C-alpha cells in the first residue's frame, strides 16, 4: 500500500537526478565544444 | 698592446646591424591561454562540485 507512495516520491527524485546530471553533462558539452576547436586550429 | 690589437682585429669586420628575427615569446605565450582555459575548466568543475554539495544535506 505505502510502497506506492515510495514509488511516487522516488520517481521524481530520480528524474531530478537525471536533470541534475543533465546540466552537468551540458556544461561538459560546452567544455568539449571549447576543446574541439583547440586542435582544429592548433596549426 | 698586441692583445688589444688582436681583440680589435677579431672584432673588426663584423660591424653591421642585427635583427632579432622571429617571435619566440609569441609562441611561448601560446601555452598560457590554454592554461587559463584549463583554469576555467577547473573553476567549472569546482562549481560542479559545489552544486553537488547541497543535495547531500537535504
Amino acid at each position: 500500500s505505502e510502497e506506492r507512495r515510495e514509488i511516487a516520491e522516488v520517481n521524481k527524485k530520480l528524474k531530478q537526478k537525471n536533470q541534475q546530471l543533465k546540466q552537468i553533462m551540458d556544461q561538459l558539452r560546452n567544455l568539449i565544444w571549447d576543446i574541439n576547436a583547440m586542435l582544429a586550429m592548433r596549426n | 698592446e698586441a692583445e688589444l690589437s688582436a681583440q680589435i682585429r677579431y672584432l673588426t669586420q663584423v660591424a653591421t646591424g642585427q635583427p632579432h628575427e622571429g617571435s619566440s615569446y609569441s609562441s611561448r605565450k601560446d601555452c598560457q591561454m590554454a592554461l587559463k582555459r584549463v583554469d576555467y575548466a577547473r573553476l567549472k568543475l569546482s562549481d560542479v562540485a559545489r552544486t553537488c554539495e547541497q543535495m547531500l544535506e537535504n
